[PDB]
RNA sequence: GAAAUUGUUGAAAGGGAAGGGCAUUUGAUCAGACA
RNA sequence: GGAAUACUGCCAGCUGGGACUGAGGACUGCGACGUAAGUCAAGGAUGCUGGCAUAAUGGUUAUAUGCCGCCCGUCUUGAAA
RNA sequence: AGAACUGGCGAUGCGGGAUGAACCGAACGUAGAGUUAAGGUGCCGGAAUACACGCUCAUCAGACACCACAAAAGGUGUUAG
RNA sequence: GCCCUGAAAAUGGAUGGCGCUCAAGCGUGUUACCUAUACUCUACCGUCAGGGUUGAUAUGAUGCCCUGACGAGUAGGCAGGCGUGGAGGUCAGUGACGAAGCCUAGACCGUAAGGUCGGGUCGAACGGCCUCUAGUGCAGAUCUUGGUGGUAGUAGCAAAUA
RNA sequence: UUUGCUCCACACAAUAUAGAUGGAUACGAAUAAGGCGUCCUUGUGGCGUCGCUGAACCAUAGCAGGCUAGCGAAUUGCAAUGUCAUUUUGCGUGGGGAUAAAUCAUUUGUAUACGACUUAGA
């Protein structure tokens, strides 16, 4: 074995898709994974990660 | 590469001959040990007698017919030594002891055959001179073997026959070597002796 | 296969015997030039008792 | 003539093993007349055959053959290893095999 | 440890501004390689002078072969060694042809007869004895007489095959 | 393709031969002094994820097709595009008048039926 | 009309237990893309 | 005085034997060879020949053989107990 | 019986110490090849009845640390200073 | 230094055994060799991390492919799955030309939970898939009820006159 | 009541290998000593020679092994046992050969739990 520095097989604690089953939200992630991967602009990575956020982390503005 | 190998066990050390036989009879070689009454064993006499009378004490308490059997013949002392060096409680080891026969004296099936001698287990190559050794015949007849005088009698009834055989074969090679010298001055002997022959 | 045809193999092709003859008749004007060679090619090879194939030179 | 042999009759000693464990894929073959690792380098790659006799006849033959080759030398005394196609059945410990000379480099 | 090789090692305390020329120290050391020899320098030097490896350096390490490695020499060895209880001083003698073969013979002769390892032996002086009256050990004096002929009585023939077909004869 | 089955044996339960109440369906030994859970030498081997099959040759028969299950002539028509890929195994309760239909439709379309000799008569 | 357990027939094995794991010989048996 | 040979180290020196593996599946890249055409051992195997397509070779299963294998559950610092 | 520092067992198989919760080596997906660790190479048992210098003869010799014990006191036993 | 004396315990016994004496012992040294689930290289599975990919028919993005690293584990945590009794939906599913069951050292698939098929038996109902729901998965509890064994053709069936 | 059985002769089938493929090739004693030769008054004798491995010695020339009384040897395609020897046991063929006991039941008591033992009976 190796002398393990840090923990093996640890999930990064960020969600990669919404917990929801909203179809009309799943199409917004099909739009912004295209944008954030094929546009160098950092606005689209922000709105991509913000569409996964749960209702507690998504307070009314 | 002989199928049957007859070993002249005169002046062989007991445990060193028994270890180059257990390794040989486990490789499929029918080995016949012969005249085991002249086997040797290192250490002086009463030291080896005391190492046997320690073995005679070890018997089963509750029924003495159960425990270790103290075989007394010199064929069976060497057979006790060999059987320790074979895994004899299996089918490989039991078949490896069905390729071994040991006698004391040379029986009539084996008096006319050649006898070979294991050089790495002889006394006169291994034991430093001046050491005290022990003949297995004198040891075994002191712990209760009864037929030492018989084997010494039957061996002298066959040494005088083998000496009778050798004198016939010595006079054979006398009249062959005195005849082949006329067949040496040829051209084929001049043709063959340059070939290492 | 259930015919047992023997497709022209029991007898010999005509021209095959001459080429084996030409090669043989050209070689035996060299084999017989040295002594004991025609007896050496006519005997097969086998291992005797002390034949150790890693020690002897061929 | 009664000269026919083109092999060298080795014995089949054991499987490749440690103490208390054995590995039946590699068998140890003791070739006759071989006493060092150098001159056991001659027999590397030459193929063995374990010829045995069975009772039920297949292909019109009562003798069946198990093939296999000699792989690498074993320690210090001319023992070699061998990898048979189907491994030798372990009832053949101390049984004559025949090392041929088929892939030859002489 | 292994087949010995005699080195010389020159060492030196590291200089400072007050004394930028310290004195060099030479040792003739029998060790097995260049690394063990540089360790045995800082062993015997540190038992003699106020200097460690950290405080000093090594000027030069060379190997010393012999001018006559084909001539027997009655060597005379001074050696100290730690027993199981106490420390002693000794004087043995070796006969061997090479100086480093005598130290190999010495370490075997001490590890057998006194059970003294390499770690508990300090050699002191190995010097060739020039004339045959300084030899003072009986087991060397027998090889120093005129007409030295002795026989070898009990020869053994080491076998290759495991069986033999005649009783062997030890005659020489 | 050359398929390689890792561990062709069955993974029977521990002590499944010794006792009749335990079955040969595999169950992990959740004991504390178990010599199967502790992975001793000479005891049986448990399912690990290492024994998985190759992802190109998983679910393939030794013939080389993935087995389907048909139940009528309509369930054959999902296989006429994929004849090399999928075999066809008629289900265990299709009656004998309905087997000789879909054994005969598949002879037309060319689907390699797996059990044609069932309920033949 | 399951199992425990039992009877007949068939196969095989058996020196103070039986069973199991890896590997192959032998017998039985099963097999399909090219078939 | 002149060599030589050890021993250690180096070579992008040449050369022979054996074993295990052949993953990937249009091309693209790197680099040699070449005047060019292209060729290549250069981003993972092909060429040739023979045998078998019946039981060759595989699967299961019984037994034999070599080596290993204590009875599970459990409370327990520690259970084959 | 009780604390300090770490390491381990518990919770852990593997190779070695014949055997063993803790010692030595080393921590584990399923396989093939190669090389080793700790320990070993007369035979059981895979591997040198190798090589080299010595010491030792025991009428309870002695042989793998943990580990399965031995002491003061001795001896013109032998060897060395 | 080695050896010996000092050195005495109860079933028969233990450098592991056999055995060993220019050792197969001890001290030391030099090499060669054996081998673990460790190390290196390769394959495959899984897990994690990072990338590529709405060109375009699996249109599609629960995917697709590229890359690298890692994998022990009781108490415990979470995830992905298999199985069962019933419910809504669907396959215009299967079925007296034999459904369910049961048997089967017969075959196949899956790492596994388990799924599928052939044969025998048998006689009236039962499945796949998407979801809902729970009286849902047994080797144990001196478990509960029912059934059956070994012991075992054994102990024994011998007071009260025949 | 020539069916039984015994043995010796090929025509068999058949089963089984702890593992045949040139040769198991013979003094004894001693090792700080012997072998062989050779003469000699015959010895615990002179003289020669040898060892330092059996890697020896003996065998071995052909179709898996010939012949007319010098010829037969091909295509078994480039390797695939490329065989073949034994130990047994039944069945034919003919050549001979021999012509019984034990146990149970009945009995005895030198024996005895039952078996066993020891006895007797055409």
């Amino acid at each position: 074995g190796i002398d393990h520095t840090s923990k093996q097989h640890k999930r990064s604690g960020h969600r990669t898709a919404p917990k929801s089953d909203n179809v009309y939200l799943k199409l917004l992630v099909k739009l912004y994974t295209f944008l954030a991967r094929r546009t160098d602009a950092p606005f689209n990575k922000v709105v991509l990660k913000a569409l996964f956020l749960s209702k507690i982390n998504r307070p009314p503005v | 590469s002989q199928p049957v190998v007859v070993i002249d066990a005169k002046d062989h050390l007991l445990g060193r001959l028994a270890s180059t036989i257990a390794k040989q009879v486990l490789n499929g070689q029918k080995i016949v040990v012969v005249r085991a009454e002249a086997l040797n064993i290192s250490g002086e006499f009463f030291r080896n007698k005391l190492k046997y009378h320690d073995f005679l004490r070890k018997a089963t308490a509750f029924n003495k017919t159960r425990g270790p059997f103290h075989f007394r013949a010199p064929s069976r002392i060497l057979y006790k030594a060999i059987r320790g060096m074979v895994s004899h409680k299996t089918a490989r080891g039991k078949a490896a002891l069905e390729r071994l026969k040991i006698f004391e004296g040379i029986p009539p099936p084996y008096d006319k055959k050649k006898r070979v001698v294991v050089p790495q287990a002889l006394r006169v190559l291994r034991l430093k001179p001046g050491r005290k050794y022990t003949t297995l015949g004198k040891l075994s007849t002191s712990v209760g073997w009864k037929y030492e005088d018989v084997v010494a009698k039957l061996e002298d009834k066959r040494k005088v026959r083998s000496a009778e055989y050798y004198a016939k074969k010595r006079a054979f090679t006398k009249k062959v070597s005195s005849a082949s010298a006329a067949a040496s001055e040829s051209d084929v002997a001049k043709q063959l002796a340059s070939f290492g022959y | 296969a259930n015919l047992f045809p023997e497709q022209q193999n029991k007898e010999i092709k005509a021209e095959r015997v001459e080429d084996q003859k030409v090669v043989d008749k050209a070689l035996i004007a060299e084999i017989k030039k040295t002594p004991l060679l025609k007896q050496y090619l006519s005997a097969s090879f086998s291992l005797k008792n002390g034949d150790k194939p890693h020690m002897l030179k061929f | 003539a009664e000269s026919h042999r083109l092999y060298v009759k080795g014995k089949h000693l054991s499987y490749q093993r440690s103490k208390r464990v054995n590995n039946p894929n590699v068998s140890l073959i003791k070739i006759e007349g071989v006493a060092t690792p150098q001159d056991a380098q001659f027999y590397l790659g030459k193929r063995i055959a374990y010829v045995y006799r069975a009772s039920k006849e297949v292909r019109g033959s009562k003798i069946r053959v198990m093939w296999g080759k000699v792989t690498r030398t074993h320690g210090n005394s001319g023992v070699v290893r061998a990898t048979f196609r189907n491994n030798l059945p372990a009832k053949t410990f101390g049984a004559s095999v025949r090392i041929f000379l088929y892939p030859s480099n002489i | 440890m292994a087949h010995f090789k005699e080195y010389q090692v020159i060492g030196r305390r590291l200089p400072t501004e007050s004394v930028p020329e310290p004195k060099l120290f030479r040792m003739r050391i029998f060790a097995s390689n260049e690394v063990i020899a540089k360790s045995r320098y800082w062993y015997f030097l540190q038992k003699l002078h106020k200097v460690k490896k950290a405080s000093g350096e090594i000027v030069s390490i060379n190997q010393i072969n012999e001018a006559h490695p084909t001539k027997v020499k009655n060597f005379g060895v001074w050696v100290r060694y730690d027993s199981r209880s106490g420390t002693h001083n000794m004087y043995k003698e070796i006969r061997d042809v090479s100086r480093v073969a005598a130290v190999e013979t010495l370490y075997q002769d001490m590890a057998a007869r006194h059970r003294a390892r390499f770690r508990s032996i300090h050699i002191l002086k190995v010097a060739e004895i020039e004339k045959t009256a300084d030899v003072k050990r009986q087991y060397v004096k027998q090889f120093l007489t005129k007409d030295l002929k002795f026989p070898l009585p009990h020869r053994v023939q080491k076998s290759t095959k495991t069986f033999s077909y005649k009783r062997p004869s030890t005659f020489y | 393709p050359k398929i390689v089955k890792k561990h062709t044996k069955k993974f029977k339960r521990h002590h499944s031969d010794r006792y009749h109440r335990v079955a040969e369906n595999w169950r992990k030994q959740k004991g504390i002094d178990s010599v199967v859970r502790r992975r001793f030498r000479g005891n049986i081997s448990q399912p690990k994820i290492g024994y998985g099959s190759n992802k190109k040759t998983k679910f393939l028969s030794p013939s080389g097709h993935k087995t389907f299950l048909v139940a009528n002539v309509k369930d054959l028509e999902t296989l006429t595009m994929h004849t090399k890929t999928y075999a066809a195994e008629i289900a265990h309760n299709i009656s004998a008048k309905n087997r000789v239909v879909i054994l005969a439709r598949a002879k037309a379309l060319g689907i390699k039926v797996t059990n044609p000799k069932g309920r033949l008569a």
